[PDB]
């Protein structure tokens, strides 16, 4: 729900190169993707342990 | 509660552009106001 709007904001703001917001857009992208990789990995490990419990 | 936390995190990321007159952050804040009032109407 957060990622599909931040990426749409990325496509909307940078149809042309806006050099003022270029130093912060990279930090926003790195922050949201490093959050997402950690959440998806923890979800997979939780589902794996729940599968191994039976 | 997840339906509120999604919009809160989206507004928190929209703050980091360091542009308070950005219309997208204005629209996100106007969306959070309606979401918080519709949560408070239920409780």
């Amino acid at each position: 729900g957060v990622a599909t709007q931040l990426l749409a904001a990325y496509i909307l703001l940078f149809d042309e190169y806006n050099e003022k917001k270029a130093s912060a857009q990279k930090d926003i992208l790195i922050k949201v993707l490093d959050d997402g990789i950690t959440k998806l990995n923890e979800a997979q490990k939780s589902l794996l342990v729940s599968s191994q419990s039976f | 509660i997840g339906e509120i936390k999604t919009e809160t995190e989206t507004t928190r990321f929209y703050v980091d552009y360091d542009d308070l007159m950005l219309s997208l952050l204005k629209e996100a804040a106007k969306k959070m106001i309606n979401t918080c009032n519709e949560y408070q109407k239920r409780h």
